[PDB]
């Protein structure tokens, strides 16, 4: 539960404390979702099921078009202006 | 480009009815004596005079009421009487 | 950093105190780390077909769980109407 | 009955408390904000936060110990005298009386009100209708809080108002009889 | 027959072109009427509160979950009968409230996944139902892309939502680490006692309540609906809210919970005294859905919570509805019009309202009594019926500060008719253009429910008692 | 079938006059003045013989939400009287048709708002003597407040904003708490009810804290010490009948609750905490009744005038005996009648003919209005308590229940004999003498209708001065159902 653990806390400090870019928040909110599927895919293993792995595949297919859907706002919000700005948006 | 509509001929407003001449003139004195004396509370400040009369007249005068009506409670019972009977309770 | 110097030893060790059930707030910690102990495998022979993992989950996705693989056909359904509504402009 | 308090103990924990309580403002306070900032300006431009969560933190429950020990007894009074205190303590950062004594009358009696009720933000879970007994009694039972009767008894409602006023022990029409 | 509309309605308007948008939403109205009207015999069903549970432990049906799931087509009803119809027939009003070739459909996305979860049992119903309505307000947002500020909020909602859905995962993931089940009556009030559980319990409540305002991070929903025009903003403001109040109120994780008393009181304070200085008309008014969404943590600390919540949501939806349906109504006696997507923003702009119609603001004045509860009104009963909760299970002081916060925030209510009822100068004498015919018999008919709502309150009761007990 | 059509019948008549005449103020007049022919034939059929509520009906009944019920099964709103009940509606609907004519050739902007307003929260306090419940009193308690809000605010004389804010907040803040009061005993009751509440008893230390949500709640209705705050400047600017209507009617709804809510079920909760009551009555009188002589505006001293003497009522209601209940009544059926007067005087003829109140204008009224000055004295005299006036009647007895109960308080009390009259005379004195003003040119007679609302209001004083007994045969129940001297 380490490796989960570890992961989500420091990209989710990762995530709050960037000033620097946007691309950043993305990848730190993606790595977060990595970091609860490494929590969930071993308690699928110690106590004998699948059903941790049952969350674990869908969480997965909404991870991805949860990237699809952001990824598309941030285009919407790239159109309008010019370049995306180094402070936010 | 957006302005409301070109289909209102919108027009000023009147209250209607008679001009009543001045039965009164008004005195700029009196008139801005008495608009300071209802106003008075946005310009109130504590000082040793206004703190005097609130540490009477909420506080020290309330508690001699209350010392005087929680005390004296069901002392007197002054309905009939006669000479040398108890004229209290307690 | 002396906000980050705090929430790291906060959210990690709050991070390891839920997977335990006593009630004192100390040992509710100290059963995170006081684990090495072996676990033992042993061999039972009651199953037949090799029915491995993706199996299981192609047989529970499909009859148990059918309806959330059929909500999540209109998942990925938003996820193709959704960069379609917003990055088009349309005429 | 009850158990008096260690004030110093109590202090002591609310004043590590207090500590606590002002570095997590003051880091807070670091990010939260624009302009050249660093590392030393946690307590240089602090805007003077850790004073108030110590001296709150010390102020109120060493009042509120001291004053439910020389009371010997636990109501929402202590807490009156606790807040009152602590309206002391937040009052003095504007260096003015009249404001000062507006925050030890009001803060002590919002103080005061919060700890009239229970003392709690939360519920108490027996003591009220859902796990009470309540509506009326059956017999001749101690009528609790929560409950109604028909008719007191005489001898409680003289231990209770008095023996004044226009309520007596005996009707007064029957204490004025023929025999 | 959501989907049934939904697939149907997505090849439809894959072909028609942009000027059928409107008859296209008229056509997903009628089909929501008549839904309601000829498929409402479903509540025969339940008789003494029974519950099914559907595809097999995963969807809970009962008769809560029935009124949330009939309250959400007659609000969409009320909003897409926006979209649908002109307001006026000028120029200004159709390059005004222009509806995009997509937005239909979302709407009947979010609906779908507002309404799996207060049907939901399982956990990864409610995981994927979060993220199905996540997903259409992230859309809903940005589908007016040549907006600045639309694109702004659409941009900080997708983190700020993130966030919070990570935080449920992380609690969903937890509950299952501790118990083998997701499933929430393997609770069965036997682990409760012999199990810390409260500290998971409330780790997922707080995972949605942050979604929806919960005080200490509440500045970054107010910005959110300042920020996008003006009839996106109704509609995601009212969903998510009574989508999932409904399903934390359904299933009772947190009972005495001292975190959710101290942001009840938090949310009563900072919402009623946010709303004070205040200019903007959309700020005013979402603090008024501040203070309202915190008279919602205090009944999700109580337990059997089935009058009160409803009879408040509905009172609520109703109101929330009408003033901004009046709102609506007030951009064409405005004098300045800034600003395409979001035409009045100012509270100060719908000033000497009375002397341009008077019914208007007769209307506008019976829905803001019915906000700061004036006692021959609907929304009376809703504070009323929190109050006989609140203290029948031993919230006193969060009753006492439950009337301070309701007084404090009458003040900014009283706001709006302080402005509305003056001296203008410029008085409308004769429009040559009236307001549609059914767009304002709506809003007619959304009055006199809230001022004749107590007629029917007894039967209400009866009804009620009956059909969850 | 029948009732129906007399409202289908009765609408068309009322539109019909819309269309064809520009005003309803002549059918809110007809309407109005027909209500005193209905109520005094209910007055005929009043059984005086029985403690007992005559006139029963419930409205909005599960099984008839739209009408009458007959039914063993009662969730709707009781509606009834007797005698106290009675009393003060005869109070209304005698005023209502006064204040109604009171604005009759003053309004001209919008005059069918007005009167529809003012007719409105006439009514609504109707029924709110009529009602039963705990809840069907309190929803009318507030009915009046939109009403009263709207009628402040526009129409309200200058910075009317303030004050209609006031009268919305301070009733209001105060109101909730009796909410909360409300909610407590219908949770531990289970029944709103006038009727069956003398049979409930209740812990002592439930009902100990169970009046405090009551009392803080009439503190802000009848204005006692922590309040009146807000009393003279909703006066000062509200309009002429939003003002008899305020302090003729609105102040003794409160003296009305608490005979109706607080007595009769708070019995043991009262005799441990009367000598509160008793503190904050005395410095009611002590203290508002000495800051009316320094007030420059005219309004705001018949304004704290009307605070005084409600504070002399409350001491004799909290008597808990058997005269100072009759004086109380009294003084609430005279107070209502010599105070509108009043605000005739004040705001109603003087204001309409100079439109500023300032005091320091106004001497010399007599030598241009002499049966003014009439008006003046004898209604000011009226006011202080001087007797055959039907105040004196209220104040004396009164002060004589206050002096059983706890006798220093009511020997301090008594001043108040002297502390209104210092005012009220100084008030008089400077208007009716001197010479004749600089700044005033000389305007016309008081004219016909306000000679006729005149003498209404001081024959109706008069009559209850030569006799208080001609509403004894009301009271004579409700001067026993509040008494717990055992
Ligand atoms: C009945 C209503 C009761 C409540 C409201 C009554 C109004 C009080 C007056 C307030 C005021 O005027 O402040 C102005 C003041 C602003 O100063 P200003 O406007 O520049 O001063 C000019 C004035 O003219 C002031 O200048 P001045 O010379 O005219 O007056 C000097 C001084 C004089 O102060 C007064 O005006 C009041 C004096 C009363 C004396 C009474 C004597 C008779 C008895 O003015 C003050 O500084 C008053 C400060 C009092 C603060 C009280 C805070 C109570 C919070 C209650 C929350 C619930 O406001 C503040 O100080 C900031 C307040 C911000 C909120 C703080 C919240 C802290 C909460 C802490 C916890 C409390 C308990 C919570 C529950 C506990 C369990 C968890
Ligand atoms: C306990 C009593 C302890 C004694 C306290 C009296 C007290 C509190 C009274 C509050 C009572 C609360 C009521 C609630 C009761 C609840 C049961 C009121 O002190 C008042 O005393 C009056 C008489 O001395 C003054 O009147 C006027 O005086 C002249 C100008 O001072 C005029 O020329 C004159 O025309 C008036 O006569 C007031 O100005 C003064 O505020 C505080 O006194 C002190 O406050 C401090 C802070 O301010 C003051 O500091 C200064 O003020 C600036 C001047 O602004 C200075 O520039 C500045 O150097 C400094 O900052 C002190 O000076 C002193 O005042
Ligand atoms: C309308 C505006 C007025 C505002 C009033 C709000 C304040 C009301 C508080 C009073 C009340 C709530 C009742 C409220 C009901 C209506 C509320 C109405 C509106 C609410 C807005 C809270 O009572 C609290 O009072 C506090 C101080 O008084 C105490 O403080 C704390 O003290 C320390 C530990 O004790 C702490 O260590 C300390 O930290 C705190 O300081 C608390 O202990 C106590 O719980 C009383 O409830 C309780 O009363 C007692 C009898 O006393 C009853 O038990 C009885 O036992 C026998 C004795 O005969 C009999 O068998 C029988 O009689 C009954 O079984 C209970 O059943 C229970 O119900
Ligand atoms: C997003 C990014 C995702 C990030 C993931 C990384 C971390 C995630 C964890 C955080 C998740 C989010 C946190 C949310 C807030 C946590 C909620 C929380 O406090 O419950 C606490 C658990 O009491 C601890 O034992 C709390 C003690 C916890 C241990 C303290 C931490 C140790 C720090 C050492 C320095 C209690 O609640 P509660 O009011 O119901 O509890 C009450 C109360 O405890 C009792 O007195 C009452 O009688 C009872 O009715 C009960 O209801
Ligand atoms: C949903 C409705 C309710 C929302 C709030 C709920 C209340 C609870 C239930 C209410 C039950 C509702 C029943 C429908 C009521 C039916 C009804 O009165 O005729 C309609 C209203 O028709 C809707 O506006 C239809 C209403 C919306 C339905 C849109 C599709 C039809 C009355 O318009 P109207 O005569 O003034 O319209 C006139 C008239 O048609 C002609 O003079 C002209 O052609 C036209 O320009 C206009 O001036
Ligand atoms: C001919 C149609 C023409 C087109 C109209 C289109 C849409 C009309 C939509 C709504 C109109 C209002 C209907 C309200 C139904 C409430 C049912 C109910 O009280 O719910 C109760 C429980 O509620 C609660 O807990 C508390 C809810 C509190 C409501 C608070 C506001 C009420 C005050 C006004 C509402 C009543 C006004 C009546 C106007 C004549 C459950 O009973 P139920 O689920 O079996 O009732 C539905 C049976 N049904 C489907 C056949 C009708
Ligand atoms: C052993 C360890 C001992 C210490 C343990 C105690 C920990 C307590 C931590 C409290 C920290 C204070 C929170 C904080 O940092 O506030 C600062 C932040 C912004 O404040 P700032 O920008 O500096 O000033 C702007 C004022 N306009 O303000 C914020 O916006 C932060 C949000 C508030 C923090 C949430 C707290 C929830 C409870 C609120 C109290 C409500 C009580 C209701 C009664
Ligand atoms: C304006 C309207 C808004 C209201 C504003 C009120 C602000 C708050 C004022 C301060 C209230 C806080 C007072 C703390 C009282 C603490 C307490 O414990 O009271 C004890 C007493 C009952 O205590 P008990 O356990 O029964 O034993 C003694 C019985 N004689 O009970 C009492 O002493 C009575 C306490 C209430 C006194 C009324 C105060 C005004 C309300
Ligand atoms: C400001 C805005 C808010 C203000 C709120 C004010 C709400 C007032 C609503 C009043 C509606 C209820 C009126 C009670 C009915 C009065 C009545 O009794 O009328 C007669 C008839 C009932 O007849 P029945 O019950 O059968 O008994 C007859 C035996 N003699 O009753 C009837 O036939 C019905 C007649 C009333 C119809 C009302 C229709 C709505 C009006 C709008
Ligand atoms: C019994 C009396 C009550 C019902 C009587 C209604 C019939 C008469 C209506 C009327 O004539 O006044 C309505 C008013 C005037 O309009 P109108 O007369 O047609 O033209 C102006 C001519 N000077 O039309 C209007 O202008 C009304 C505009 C209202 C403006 C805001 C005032 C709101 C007052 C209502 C309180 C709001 C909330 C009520 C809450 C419940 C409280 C009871």
């Amino acid at each position: 539960m380490f490796i989960g653990t570890i992961i989500l806390v420091l990209s989710f400090l990762g995530f709050v404390f960037n000033r620097r870019n946007i691309i950043l928040a993305f990848i730190c909110l993606e790595t977060m979702l990595l970091g609860i599927n490494l929590i969930l895919l071993r308690n699928s293993v110690l106590f004998d099921d699948i059903s941790g792995s049952l969350f674990a595949i869908v969480i997965i297919i909404l991870a991805g078009v949860e990237s699809a859907i952001g990824l598309s706002l941030l285009v919407s919000y790239y159109r309008l202006r010019g370049v995306i700005n180094s402070y936010g948006i | 480009e957006l302005k409301p509509s070109s289909a209102i001929q919108r027009g000023p407003l009147n209250k209607g009815g008679w001009d009543a001449p001045h039965a009164l003139h008004n005195d700029g004195a009196i008139d801005r004596y008495a608009h300071w004396r209802t106003f008075y509370q946005e310009r109130f400040k504590y000082t040793r005079a206004t703190g005097k009369s609130t540490l009477i007249f909420l506080v020290a005068f309330p508690a001699l009421i209350g010392y005087v009506a929680y005390q004296s409670e069901g002392l007197f019972e002054f309905a009939g009487k006669r000479r040398g009977e108890s004229v209290t309770t307690r | 950093l002396p906000l980050v110097l705090i929430s790291l030893i906060v959210l990690t060790i709050s991070g390891l105190m839920i997977y335990s059930n006593d009630s004192i707030l100390i040992n509710k910690l100290l059963e995170a780390f006081g684990n090495d102990y072996n676990t033992i495998i042993t061999q039972d022979w009651f199953n037949i077909e090799n029915t491995t993992l993706l199996t299981t989950i192609g047989n529970v996705l499909l009859t148990n769980n059918a309806f959330i693989l059929l909500v999540l056909a209109i998942v990925l359904l938003l996820g193709i109407i959704g960069p379609i509504s917003i990055t088009m402009k349309h005429k | 009955h009850f158990h008096p308090y260690n004030t110093l103990g109590l202090a002591t924990q609310s004043a590590m408390v207090g500590l606590g309580a002002g570095v997590v403002a003051a880091a807070a306070r670091n990010s939260l904000a624009t302009g050249p900032r660093n590392i030393l300006t946690t307590f240089s431009k602090s805007g003077g936060v850790v004073t108030i969560f110590t001296g709150a933190s010390i102020a109120y429950v060493f009042t509120y110990c001291s004053a439910a020990n020389l009371r010997e007894r636990k109501d929402g009074w202590n807490h009156m005298w606790a807040g009152a205190a602590t309206g002391a303590v937040l009052g003095a950062r504007t260096k003015l009386v009249p404001a000062f004594i507006g925050w030890t009358v009001l803060c002590g009696a919002a103080c005061g009100l919060f700890g009239w009720t229970g003392a709690r933000f939360n519920a108490d879970r027996k003591a009220s209708l859902e796990q009470s007994p309540k509506g009326f009694v059956q017999e001749d039972a101690h009528q609790t809080f929560w409950e109604v009767v028909h008719r007191r008894p005489l001898s409680l409602t003289v231990e209770q108002l008095g023996e004044g006023r226009g309520i007596n022990a005996v009707p007064i029409a029957t204490a004025t009889e023929a025999p | 027959m959501l989907i049934l509309a939904i697939i149907s309605l997505i090849t439809f308007v894959s072909m028609s072109k942009l000027s059928d948008n409107r008859a296209i939403i008229r056509l997903i109205n009628i089909y929501l009427i008549l839904v309601l009207v000829l498929d409402s015999f479903l509540y025969l069903l339940f008789l003494n509160n029974q519950t099914y549970t559907v595809m097999g432990e995963l969807l809970i049906f009962n008769s809560f979950t029935f009124y949330i799931d009939m309250l959400i087509y007659f609000i969409m009803i009320v909003i897409s009968s926006l979209y649908g119809y002109n307001l006026y027939n000028n120029n200004l009003y159709k390059t005004l409230f222009e509806p995009k070739k997509e937005l239909i459909i979302l709407f009947l996305i979010n609906i779908l996944g507002a309404l799996l979860i207060v049907h939901s049992n399982d956990f990864i119903t409610l995981f994927v139902a979060i993220e199905l309505q996540s997903y259409s307000i992230y859309l809903i947002t940005a589908i007016y892309n040549s907006s600045y500020k639309a694109s702004k909020a659409s941009m900080l909602y997708f983190f700020m939502g993130g966030i919070l859905s990570i935080l449920i995962a992380y609690s969903i993931n937890t509950y299952y680490s501790v118990l083998n089940s997701y499933t929430l009556h393997s609770l069965d009030s036997l682990i409760i006692n012999t199990l810390d559980l409260n500290l998971i319990l409330i780790a997922l409540s707080l995972g949605l309540l942050f979604k929806i305002g919960i005080a200490p991070l509440h500045k970054w929903l107010i910005s959110i609906y300042e920020n996008t025009p003006i009839l996106i903003t109704i509609y995601i403001s009212l969903i998510p809210k009574i989508s999932i109040l409904s399903y934390l109120v359904l299933s009772n994780i947190s009972i005495n919970s001292l975190v959710i008393s101290i942001l009840a009181i938090l949310t009563l304070l900072v919402g009623s005294v946010g709303g004070l200085l205040q200019i903007k008309i959309k700020r005013l008014l979402a603090f008024s859905g501040l203070t309202n969404a915190g008279y919602m943590m205090l009944l999700l600390l109580l337990n059997n919570n089935e009058f009160s919540y409803l009879y408040y949501i509905t009172q609520y939806s109703i109101s929330h509805l009408a003033i901004f349906m009046i709102i609506i109504f007030s951009i064409y006696y405005i004098n300045y019009i800034n600003n395409q997507y979001n035409p009045i923003i100012y509270v100060n702009q719908l000033k000497g309202l009375i002397h341009d119609n008077a019914y208007l603001v007769l209307s506008m004045a019976i829905v803001v009594f019915s906000f700061i509860g004036i006692p021959p009104l609907l929304g009376f009963f809703g504070k009323l019926n929190i109050l006989m909760s609140i203290l029948n299970n031993g919230y006193y002081f969060i009753s006492i500060v439950l009337i301070v916060a309701s007084l404090i925030s009458a003040l900014y209510y009283l706001y709006l008719l302080n402005v509305s009822i003056q001296d203008k100068n410029n008085i409308l004498i004769n429009s040559n253009e009236t307001v549609s015919s059914v767009l304002s018999y709506i809003l007619s008919s959304l009055i006199i429910l809230i001022t004749f709502g107590f007629i029917y309150n007894s039967l209400i009761i009866d009804i009620f008692n009956v059909y969850f007990n | 079938m029948f009732l129906t059509s007399i409202l289908l019948s009765s609408l068309y008549l009322f539109n019909r006059i819309l269309a064809w005449q520009g005003n309803v103020k002549h059918f809110y007049l007809f309407a109005s003045n027909l209500l005193l022919l209905f109520i005094v034939v209910l007055y005929i059929n009043f059984n005086t013989f029985s403690n007992s509520f005559q006139f029963n009906f419930e409205l909005f009944n599960s099984l008839n939400p739209f009408g009458l019920s007959n039914s063993d099964i009662s969730n709707g709103l009781l509606f009834g009287i007797d005698g106290l009940s009675l009393t003060f509606i005869l109070l209304t609907v005698l005023l209502i048709p006064l204040t109604l004519l009171g604005n009759w050739y003053n309004i001209n902007f919008n005059s069918n708002l007005y009167y529809t307003l003012v007719l409105a929260i006439g009514l609504v306090i109707l029924l709110n003597f009529w009602a039963l419940d705990y809840i069907s009193f309190y929803i009318l308690f507030e009915a009046t407040l939109p009403l009263l809000f709207i009628l402040i605010h526009i129409y309200g004389s200058s910075d009317s904003e303030r004050a209609s804010f006031y009268v919305l907040m301070f009733t209001l803040s105060g109101s909730l708490f009796m909410l909360l009061s409300i909610v407590v005993i219908s949770i531990v009751l289970n029944t709103t009810n006038f009727i069956n509440h003398n049979l409930f008893v209740l812990s002592l230390d439930l009902q100990t804290i169970i009046w405090l949500g009551l009392f803080i709640a009439i503190m802000v209705k009848t204005p006692l010490f922590p309040i009146h705050v807000w009393l003279p400047v909703v006066h000062s600017e509200s309009p002429l009948a939003g003002s008899m209507i305020l302090a003729g009617l609105i102040l003794k709804l409160a003296l009305y609750a608490i005979l109706r809510l607080l007595l009769p079920l708070l019995c043991e909760a009262q005799i441990l905490y009367t000598p509160m009551i008793y503190i904050i009555s005395l410095l009611t009188i002590i203290l508002t009744s000495l800051a009316t002589l320094r007030q420059i505006d005219l309004k705001v001293i018949i304004a704290y005038s009307s605070i005084s003497h409600m504070g002399i009522a409350i001491l004799g209601v909290c008597s808990n005996t058997s005269l100072g209940i009759y004086g109380s009544i009294v003084l609430g059926v005279a107070h209502g009648f010599v105070s509108p007067a009043l605000f005739l005087i004040v705001g109603g003829i003087l204001y309409d003919r100079y439109h500023i109140r300032i005091v320091n204008y106004y001497k010399g009224l007599t030598t241009y209005m002499p049966q003014l000055a009439t008006y003046i004295i004898i209604l000011s005299f009226a006011n202080i308590g001087t007797p055959l006036t039907g105040n004196f009647t209220g104040e004396f007895l009164s002060l004589q229940g206050g002096f059983i109960r706890n006798p220093i308080i009511g020997g301090i009390s008594c001043i108040s004999v002297l502390l209104a009259a210092i005012y009220q005379l100084k008030l008089t004195n400077k208007l009716t003498g001197g010479i004749s003003s600089i700044y005033m040119h000389r305007t016309n007679d008081v004219t016909i209708r306000e000679k006729f609302i005149m003498n209404i209001l001081i024959i109706s004083t008069l009559i209850i001065g030569i006799c208080p007994q001609i509403m004894y045969n009301l009271l004579y129940w409700t001067v026993n159902n509040y008494i717990y001297i055992i």
